C-alpha cells in the first residue's frame, strides 16, 4: 503494498504487523538485517510513536489559543500565536506569565529530566522503573514488553483496547492522527515562517480567497 | 536494497587494556623491545594499516574513524583561530580602521622579555602581527563582534566533541561492515550533491542573509556596533529592501522565473570592489547559488537503488 | 583504570608530564625571579 | 466492591474490596505496598472528617450571619464578641498543645494498634476499638456504630469524598471571586452567564499579605493570575 | 502569471518529460539506456510495487519532474536571454 | 537489588553495597581499584566531614546577622577577626599547619599501616587511636558518647546518616561560594529574597547564572 512510493525491497521484513505499516520505505532504514545504533528496527518505531504524540500534542496546542480566542472563550491578551508565546522571543514573547521564560524552562529541565530519562531506562532496561523506591507510583510504572506502549494502570486508564484485535485498531489510530499531525507542525512551521501568521489565520484567510490567499500567492510578488 | 546502511554491533570493546601494551596492533611489536628501532617501527607503523590485518573491512573501519579523528581535530583547530580571534586579538578595532591598524591574533606572556614580540599593531593593542587571514574572512563572513567569534569558537568545541564521539560510535559500538564503503556511487551521489552542492547552496545563504547586508553597510559606512545584527536582517525583510530593492519582492521573482528581478544583490560585476579592493560580494553570492545548483544537478548522477543513473 | 594508569605510566606521557612540570618549574621561577644572569643573594 | 470507578476497568489486585469505599480505583499505584494502603487509608479518613467539618463549617457560618467571610474569618478583627483583636500567639499556644496530644495518640494507634486504647490519667474505661480509624466507645456517644458497621463505613466516606472536592470547591469559588459559596450560588443563579467558571478563572482576590498584629503572610490563589 | 508565457513553457515542458518516459520515449526505473543508445531493462535494484500498468513509479515522477524544470527552466531563461519574451 | 543513583542501570562491580551512602555513583569509574577506593572513602567523609562543619558554620554566622546582631557574613569573617583581634596572620596560619599537620600525618599514616600509631608511640594513649575502620576511628576521644559499640545495627545507620548530611553539606559550601559570586551578598539574604518572591528572585535572573537574560 500500500501507499504508493514502495518497494518489492522494503516489503520482506516489513510484513504488515508492526502497526502503522502500510510498506512505504522508499529508502529503507527500519531493515532489521546488519542494523544498529539508532537504525534499529525497534528504536526507529518507538521513535515514530514519540515523534507522534509529542506533535499532536503540539498540533492541539498551536491551533488552540487562536480558536478559543476567536470563539471569545478565553481573553484577547492570551490570543497569541503559538511562536509568539516565548518558544521564540525573536519572534515575540508573552510578557505575562508567572515567571521569567528562564524560570520556566528550568522547571521544565527539572521536570523532563525526571520524566524523559525514566522513559529511556524503560527502552533500555524493560523490566526496571517498577524496582527502586518513587513514591510508591513504581507501581505504575511496570510497563509492557513493548517500549512505545506501556499500558500500566495510569497509561492505560480505562482500560482501553482490552482484546488484541481492538488493539490493533487504535494503535493504527494514534498513528494516523499521528503522522497527520507531525505533518501539521510542519505545516504550522513552515507556513508560518512564510506568512508570519497563525494557522487557524491560515485557514481563514484560505476559506476567504482560496486562490487569491494559498501558497502561490503568499511569496509577495 | 543494494545500497543500504549496513553496521556491525560492537566490534571492539572500547578498554585501555591496549593502551597498556604498545605496539599492539602488530606481529612484530607485541612482543616489546630489545632495541631502540622497536620505538621507531612503533611510530612509523602505527597508521599503515594496510600492513596490520589483512581484512579489508577492518581496514577500512580504522580509515573512516581516523578521518573523524583529523576532522575533529580540524574542528579544534578552527575554534582555536576563533577564540583567539575573541578574546586575544583586534578585530573590534580592525574593522573600523582596516587600512592602518595591522591584524594581530597571537598575544604572548610578559616572562623572558618575550613581550617584545608584542608589537605596535595599531587599534590600542599589542600582540603578534599574524598573517593567515582570518580577519579577512571574517569581514566577509560580517562577524562585528567578538561576541560571534566566541560563540562559533564553542559551536567549534562542541563540533570536535561531536566527531570524537563519531569516530568512537562508529568505530567501538557501530562500525560500518566493507559493502557500506564499495557504493562508491551513493558515495558521489551524497558528496556531490550534499557535501559540495547544499554546502554551497547553504553559504550563499549565509552571504545573501548576513553577508550581503553587513558588507554593504560597511562599504557605505557604519561603525561596527550600528550595523543591524543579521538576525534582525532576518526578520525584518523591510530592512533589506533598503539596501537592496528587489527583497521587497520576495521569493517571487525566483519561482516565477523572473530571476533577473534578482540582479541587485546577485550580479555579475567582475573585476574587484574598489572600496575594499577585495572581489564584490554579490559576484561571490551568484557564484556559490550557481555552483550549489550545478553540483546537486551532479549529484544525481549515479545508480544507487532505482534504475535512473550511471554505473561506474 | 589500572590500565589507564599504565598508559599514564609509559615514556612518552610521562615526557610530557615532566617537561611541563620542568619547564613550568623554571617558568615560574623565571617569573618571580626576573632574569638571574647571576647568583645574587 | 463491584461498580467500579469506570466501566472497563479491571480492579487492582490489593483492592479486593476489604476496606469501605473500595472502588478498584488507584491510578497512581500508592496504595500497592501494604503498608503504605494503611496509612493512605488514615489519611483518608483525616481528610474526610476535616472536611465535613470544613463544608458544616462554611455553609454554616454564612447562614447564621452571612456577613463574616469565610475567608478572612480567621483574621482577628473578624472573630466574636468575646474574641474580638485576640492575640493569635495565645490562641496558637492552645491549639498546638491541644493538637499535639490528639494527634500522636492517634499516631500511637498506627504504630501500636492496641496500646493506645485506655485513659492514661483515669485507670477507668477503655476504648473498645475495632479497626484502625475507627475509635468508637466514647467517640460513639450515641451507639450508632455496632449495626451494619460496613453500611456506615461507606456512607461516613461517600459523604466525606463529596465534602473534599466541595471544599476545595469552597476555597476555588472564593479566591476566583471574592465571594462565598452560597453568595455564588447566587451570583450563578442571578446570571447564568456572566458569573460561571468563565471570566473569574484568571483572577485572583486575595492581596499579597494581609498584616496579621505585626506579621506578614504569603496568601497564594491555587492558580497564577490577577 | 497562470496561462502567461512561462507557465505555458513550464507546462509544456514538464508533462512533455513525463508523457516521454511513460510513453517509452525517455529512460526510466523500469529500463535504462545501452552503451549505444537502445532502451534496454533494468535490475531496479529495488523492485518496485507501482499500481501502474506501465511500471511507472513515483522515482519515475520526480525524475521526470526534475528534467521537466530542467528543460523548461533552461528554455524560459534562454527565450528572456536571446529576448523572445 | 538496592537503590541505585539512577534507575535502572546496575551498580559497578567494584561497588557492591556495604559503604555507607553507597548508590553505585561512580560513572568514571574511579574506585575500580580497590585500595584507591579505601582512600577515597577516607575523601569523602573529611570532606564531608569539614563541609558539614563548614556549613553548620556559615549559617549559624548568618542567623545571627540580619536579625540585628554584630556579626559579619562568612566571606568578610577573615578580615574583622585579624582585624578586630589583633591577630598577625602568618601566625595564625602556620599554627593552623602544626596542629592539623600534626593531626593529618595520623591519618595519612593510619591509611598507610591501620595497626599503627597504637604503640604507646604517643603520650600513653595506645587504645584510643587504634582506628575501628576507614575514615571511623572511634575510641574513648574520637566517640566519648560511645554510639560505635553496644548496638552496631544502629551504627550502620549513623553511619549512613553521615554520609547523607556530609554529601548535601558538600553541596551547600559549594553553593555558598555559587550565591556569593553569582549574587554578591550573603546567604540568608538571598533564601530571603528567594522567600519575599520566589518568582523573578531565583538563579535564573541575575545575568549571571545564565547568558540568554
Ligand atoms: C562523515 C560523516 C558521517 C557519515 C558518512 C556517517 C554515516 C553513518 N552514520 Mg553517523 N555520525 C556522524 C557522521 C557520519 N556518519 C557524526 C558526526 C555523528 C555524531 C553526531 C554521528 C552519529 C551517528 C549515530 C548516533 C548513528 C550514526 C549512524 C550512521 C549510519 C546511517 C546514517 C543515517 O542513515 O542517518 C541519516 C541522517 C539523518 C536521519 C539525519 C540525522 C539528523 C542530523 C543530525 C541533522 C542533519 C545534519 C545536516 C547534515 C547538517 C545540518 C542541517 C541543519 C543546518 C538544517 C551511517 C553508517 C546510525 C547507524 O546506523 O549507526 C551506525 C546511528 O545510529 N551516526
Ligand atoms: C591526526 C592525528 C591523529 C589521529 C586522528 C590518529 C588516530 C589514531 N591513532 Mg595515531 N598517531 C598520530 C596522529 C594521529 N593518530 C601521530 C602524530 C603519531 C606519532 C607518529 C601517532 C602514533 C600512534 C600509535 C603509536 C598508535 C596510534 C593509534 C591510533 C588509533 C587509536 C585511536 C585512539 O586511541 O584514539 C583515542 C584517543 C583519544 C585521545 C580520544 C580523543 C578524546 C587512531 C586511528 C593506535 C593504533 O592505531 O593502534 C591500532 C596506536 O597504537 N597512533
Ligand atoms: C549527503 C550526505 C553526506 C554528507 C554531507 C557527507 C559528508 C562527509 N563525508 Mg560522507 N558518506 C555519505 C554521505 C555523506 N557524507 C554516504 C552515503 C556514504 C556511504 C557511501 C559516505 C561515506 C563516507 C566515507 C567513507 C568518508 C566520508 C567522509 C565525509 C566527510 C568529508 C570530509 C570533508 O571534506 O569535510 C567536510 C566536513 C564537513 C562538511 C563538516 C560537517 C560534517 C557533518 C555534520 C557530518 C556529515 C553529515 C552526515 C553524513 C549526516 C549524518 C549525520 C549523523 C548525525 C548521522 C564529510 C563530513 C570522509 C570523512 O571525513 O570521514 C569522516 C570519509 O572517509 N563519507
Ligand atoms: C540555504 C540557504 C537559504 C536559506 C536558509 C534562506 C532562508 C530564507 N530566505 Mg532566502 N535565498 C537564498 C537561500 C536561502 N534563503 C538564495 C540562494 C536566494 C537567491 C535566489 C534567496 C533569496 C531570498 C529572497 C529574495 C528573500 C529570501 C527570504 C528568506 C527567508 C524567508 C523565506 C520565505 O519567505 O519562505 C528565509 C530566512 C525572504 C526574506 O528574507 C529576509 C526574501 O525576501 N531569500
Ligand atoms: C455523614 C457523615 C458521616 C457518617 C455516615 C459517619 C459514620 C460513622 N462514623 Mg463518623 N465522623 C464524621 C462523619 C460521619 N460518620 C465526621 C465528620 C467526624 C469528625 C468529627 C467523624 C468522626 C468519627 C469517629 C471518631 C468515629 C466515627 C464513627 C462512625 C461510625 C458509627 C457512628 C455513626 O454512625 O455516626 C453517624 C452519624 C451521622 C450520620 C450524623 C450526621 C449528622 C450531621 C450532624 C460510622 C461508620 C465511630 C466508629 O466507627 O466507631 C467504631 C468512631 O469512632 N466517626
Ligand atoms: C489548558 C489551557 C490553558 C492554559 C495553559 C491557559 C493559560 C492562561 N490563561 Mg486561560 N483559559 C483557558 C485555557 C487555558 N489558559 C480556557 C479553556 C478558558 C476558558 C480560559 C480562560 C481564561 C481567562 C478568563 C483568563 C485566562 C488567563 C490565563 C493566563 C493566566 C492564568 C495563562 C496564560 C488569565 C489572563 O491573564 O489572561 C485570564 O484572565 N484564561
Ligand atoms: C532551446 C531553448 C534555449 C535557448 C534559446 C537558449 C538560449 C541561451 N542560453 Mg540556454 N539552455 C537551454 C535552452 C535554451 N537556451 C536548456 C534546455 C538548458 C539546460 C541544459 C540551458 C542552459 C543554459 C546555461 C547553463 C546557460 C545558457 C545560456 C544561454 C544564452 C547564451 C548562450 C551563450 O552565448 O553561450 C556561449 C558560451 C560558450 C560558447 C562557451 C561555453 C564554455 C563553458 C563556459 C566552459 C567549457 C565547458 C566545457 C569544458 C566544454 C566542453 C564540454 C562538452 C562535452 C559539453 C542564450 C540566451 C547562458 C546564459 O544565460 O548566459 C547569459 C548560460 O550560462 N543556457
Ligand atoms: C613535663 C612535660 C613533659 C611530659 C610529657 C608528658 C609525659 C607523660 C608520660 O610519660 O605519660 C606517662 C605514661 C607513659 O606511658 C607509659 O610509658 C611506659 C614506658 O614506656 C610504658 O610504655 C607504659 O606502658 C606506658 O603507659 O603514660 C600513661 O601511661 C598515661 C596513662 C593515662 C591513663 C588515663 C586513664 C584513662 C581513664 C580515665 C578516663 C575516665
Ligand atoms: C481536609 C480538608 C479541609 C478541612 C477544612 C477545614 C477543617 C476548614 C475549616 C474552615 O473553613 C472553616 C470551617 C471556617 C473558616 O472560616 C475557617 C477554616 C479553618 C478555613 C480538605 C481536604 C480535601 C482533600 C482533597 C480534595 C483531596 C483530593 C485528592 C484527590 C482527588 C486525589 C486523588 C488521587 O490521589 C489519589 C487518592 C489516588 C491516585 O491514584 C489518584 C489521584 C487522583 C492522584
Ligand atoms: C532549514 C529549513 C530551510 C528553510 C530555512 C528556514 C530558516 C529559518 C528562518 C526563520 C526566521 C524568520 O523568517 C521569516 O520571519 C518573518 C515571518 O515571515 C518574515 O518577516 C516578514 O513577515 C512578517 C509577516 O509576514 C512581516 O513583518 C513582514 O512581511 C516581514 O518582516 C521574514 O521575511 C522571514 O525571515
Ligand atoms: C511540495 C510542493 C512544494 C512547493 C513546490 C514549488 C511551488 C510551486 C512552483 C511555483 C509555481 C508558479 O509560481 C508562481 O505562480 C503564481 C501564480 O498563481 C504566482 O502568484 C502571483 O504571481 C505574481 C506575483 O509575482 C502576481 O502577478 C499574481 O497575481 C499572483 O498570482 C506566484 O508568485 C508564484 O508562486
Amino acid at each position: 503494498q500500500l501507499y504508493v512510493g514502495a518497494s518489492q525491497s522494503s516489503l520482506a521484513y516489513l510484513d504488515g504487523s508492526l502497526p502503522g505499516d502500510f510498506g512505504f520505505d522508499p529508502l529503507g532504514l527500519l531493515d532489521p538485517v546488519n542494523s544498529g545504533g539508532f537504525i534499529e528496527p525497534k528504536w526507529l518505531q518507538y521513535s515514530e510513536v514519540i515523534h507522534a504524540r509529542w506533535a499532536m500534542l503540539g498540533a492541539a496546542g498551536c491551533i488552540a489559543p487562536e480558536v478559543l480566542g476567536a470563539a471569545g472563550l478565553i481573553p484577547d491578551a492570551t490570543n497569541i500565536k503559538w511562536f509568539e508565546s516565548g518558544v521564540i522571543p525573536p519572534a515575540g514573547s508573552y510578557n505575562g506569565y508567572w515567571a521569567d521564560p528562564y524560570t520556566i524552562f528550568f522547571v521544565e529541565i527539572v521536570a523532563m529530566q525526571f520524566a524523559e530519562l525514566r522513559r529511556l531506562q524503560d527502552f533500555r532496561y524493560p523490566g526496571s522503573m517498577g524496582q527502586q523506591y518513587f513514591l510508591g507510583l513504581e507501581a505504575i510504572f511496570k510497563g509492557s514488553g513493548d517500549a512505545a506502549y506501556p499500558g500500566g494502570p495510569f497509561f492505560n486508564l480505562f482500560n482501553l483496547g482490552k482484546t488484541e484485535a481492538a488493539m490493533k485498531e487504535l494503535k493504527l489510530k494514534e498513528i494516523k492522527n499521528g503522522r497527520l499531525a507531525m505533518l501539521a507542525m510542519l505545516g504550522y512551521g513552515a507556513q508560518a515562517v512564510m506568512t508570519g501568521k497563525g494557522p487557524f489565520q491560515n485557514l481563514v484567510e484560505h476559506l476567504a480567497d482560496p486562490v487569491n490567499n494559498n501558497i502561490l500567492t503568499n511569496f509577495a510578488g | 536494497k543494494k545500497v543500504k546502511i549496513a553496521v556491525d554491533r560492537n566490534p571492539v570493546e572500547t578498554s585501555f587494556e591496549k593502551w597498556a601494551k604498545p605496539g599492539h596492533f602488530s606481529r612484530t611489536l607485541s612482543k616489546g623491545p630489545n632495541t631502540t628501532t622497536w620505538i621507531w617501527n612503533l611510530h612509523a607503523d602505527a597508521h599503515d594499516f594496510d600492513s596490520h590485518t589483512s581484512d579489508l573491512e577492518e581496514i577500512s573501519r580504522k580509515v573512516f574513524s581516523a578521518h573523524f579523528g583529523q576532522l575533529g581535530i580540524i574542528f579544534i583547530w578552527l575554534s582555536g583561530m576563533y577564540f583567539h580571534g575573541a578574546r586575544f586579538s583586534n578585530y573590534e578595532a580592525w574593522l573600523s580602521d582596516p587600512t592602518h591598524i595591522k591584524p594581530s591574533a597571537q598575544v604572548v606572556w610578559p616572562i623572558v622579555g618575550q613581550e617584545i614580540l608584542n608589537g605596535d599593531v595599531g587599534g590600542g593593542f599589542q600582540g603578534i602581527q599574524i598573517t593567515s587571514g582570518f580577519f579577512q574572512l571574517w569581514r566577509a563572513s560580517g562577524i562585528t563582534s567578538e561576541l560571534q567569534l566566541y560563540t562559533t569558537a564553542i559551536g567549534g568545541l562542541v563540533m570536535a566533541a561531536a566527531m570524537f564521539f563519531a569516530g568512537w560510535f562508529h568505530y567501538h559500538k557501530a562500525a560500518p561492515k566493507l559493502e557500506w564503503f564499495q557504493n562508491v556511487e551513493s558515495m558521489l551521489n551524497h558528496h556531490l550533491g550534499g557535501l559540495l552542492g547544499l554546502g554551497s547552496l547553504a553559504w550563499a545563504g549565509h552571504q545573501i542573509h548576513v553577508s550581503l547586508p553587513v558588507n554593504k553597510l560597511l562599504d557605505a559606512g557604519v561603525d561596527p556596533k550600528e550595523i543591524p545584527l543579521p538576525h534582525d536582517l532576518l526578520l525584518n525583510r523591510a530592512i533589506m529592501a533598503d539596501l537592496y530593492p528587489s527583497f521587497a519582492k520576495g521569493i517571487a521573482p525566483f519561482f516565477t522565473l523572473n530571476w533577473s528581478e534578482y540582479s541587485d544583490f546577485l550580479t555579475f560585476k567582475g573585476g574587484l570592489n574598489p572600496v575594499t579592493g577585495g572581489l564584490w560580494l554579490s559576484d561571490t553570492a551568484h557564484h556559490h547559488v550557481a555552483i550549489a545548483v550545478l553540483f546537486l544537478v551532479a549529484g544525481h548522477m549515479y545508480r544507487t537503488n532505482w534504475g535512473i543513473g550511471h554505473s561506474m | 583504570m589500572k590500565d589507564f594508569t599504565t598508559y599514564l605510566s609509559t615514556a612518552p606521557v610521562i615526557a610530557t608530564i615532566w617537561f611541563t612540570f620542568t619547564a613550568g618549574l623554571l617558568i615560574e621561577i623565571n617569573r618571580y625571579f626576573p632574569d638571574p644572569l647571576v647568583f645574587s643573594f | 466492591d463491584r461498580k467500579l470507578w469506570a466501566p472497563g476497568v479491571v480492579a487492582p489486585e490489593y483492592l479486593k474490596g476489604d476496606l469501605a469505599g473500595d472502588y478498584g480505583w488507584d491510578p497512581l499505584g500508592l496504595g500497592a505496598d501494604p503498608t503504605a494502603l494503611k496509612w493512605y487509608r488514615q489519611s483518608e479518613l483525616q481528610h474526610a472528617r476535616w472536611a465535613m467539618l470544613g463544608v458544616a463549617g462554611v455553609l454554616v457560618q454564612e447562614i447564621v450571619k452571612p456577613d463574616v467571610y469565610f475567608y478572612e474569618a480567621g483574621l482577628p478583627q473578624n472573630l466574636p464578641e468575646p474574641f474580638t483583636n485576640i492575640n493569635m500567639g495565645g490562641l496558637l499556644a492552645w491549639e498546638f498543645i491541644l493538637m499535639h496530644w490528639v494527634e500522636v495518640r492517634r499516631w500511637q494507634d498506627y504504630k501500636n494498634f492496641g496500646s493506645v486504647n485506655e485513659d492514661p490519667i483515669f485507670k477507668g474505661n477503655k476504648v473498645p476499638n475495632p479497626e484502625m480509624g475507627y475509635p468508637g466507645g466514647i467517640f460513639d456517644p450515641f451507639g450508632f456504630s455496632k449495626g451494619n458497621l460496613k453500611e456506615l463505613q461507606t456512607k461516613e466516606i461517600k459523604n466525606g469524598r463529596l465534602a473534599m472536592i466541595a471544599y476545595m470547591a469552597f476555597i476555588l469559588q472564593a479566591q476566583a471571586t471574592g465571594k462565598g459559596p452560597l453568595a455564588a450560588l447566587s451570583a450563578h443563579l442571578s446570571n447564568p452567564f456572566g458569573n460561571n467558571i468563565l471570566k473569574n478563572i484568571g483572577t485572583c482576590t486575595v492581596p499579597h499579605s494581609v498584616d496579621v498584629q505585626g506579621l506578614t503572610i504569603p496568601l497564594t490563589c491555587l492558580w497564577p493570575g490577577s | 502569471f497562470i496561462g502567461s508565457s512561462t507557465n505555458l513553457i513550464m507546462v509544456a515542458s514538464t508533462t512533455a518529460t513525463l508523457a516521454a518516459a511513460r510513453f517509452g520515449l525517455a529512460p526510466t526505473v523500469k529500463k535504462n539506456t545501452t552503451a549505444g543508445l537502445k532502451l534496454v531493462d533494468s535490475k531496479n535494484s529495488a523492485g518496485v510495487i507501482s499500481n501502474d500498468p506501465a511500471g511507472f513509479t513515483i522515482v519515475d515522477v520526480l525524475a521526470m519532474g526534475a528534467a521537466g524544470h530542467g528543460l523548461g527552466v533552461g528554455i524560459v531563461l534562454g527565450l528572456k536571454g536571446i529576448g523572445a519574451l | 537489588v538496592r537503590p541505585v543513583w539512577f534507575p535502572g542501570n546496575p551498580p559497578p562491580a567494584h561497588l557492591d553495597g556495604s559503604l555507607a551512602g553507597d548508590y553505585g555513583f561512580d560513572p568514571l569509574f574511579l574506585g575500580q581499584e580497590p585500595q584507591t577506593l579505601k582512600w577515597y572513602v577516607q575523601a569523602e567523609l573529611v570532606h564531608g566531614r569539614f563541609a558539614m562543619l563548614g556549613a553548620a558554620g556559615i549559617i549559624l554566622t548568618s542567623i545571627g546577622a540580619k536579625v540585628g546582631l554584630g556579626f559579619p557574613e562568612w566571606y568578610d569573617a577573615g578580615k574583622v577577626v585579624v582585624e578586630k583581634n589583633n591577630i598577625d596572620f602568618p601566625t595564625l596560619m602556620v599554627i593552623q599547619f602544626y596542629l592539623m599537620g600534626w593531626a593529618e600525618t595520623k591519618r595519612w599514616y593510619d591509611f598507610k599501616n591501620p595497626g599503627s600509631q597504637a604503640d604507646g608511640s604517643f603520650l600513653g594513649f595506645t587504645e584510643e587511636f587504634k582506628g575501628l575502620e576507614n575514615g571511623y576511628p572511634g575510641g574513648r576521644f574520637f566517640d566519648p558518647m560511645g554510639l560505635s559499640r553496644g548496638d552496631a545495627a544502629k551504627y550502620q545507620e549513623y553511619k549512613q546518616k553521615e554520609v547523607k548530611n556530609g554529601r548535601l553539606a558538600m553541596i551547600a559550601c559549594l553553593g555558598f561560594a555559587a550565591q556569593y559570586a553569582a549574587t554578591g551578598k550573603g546567604p540568608l539574604d538571598n533564601l530571603a529574597d528567594h522567600l519575599a518572591d520566589p518568582n523573578h528572585v531565583n538563579f535564573a535572573t541575575n545575568g549571571v547564572s545564565i547568558p540568554i537574560a
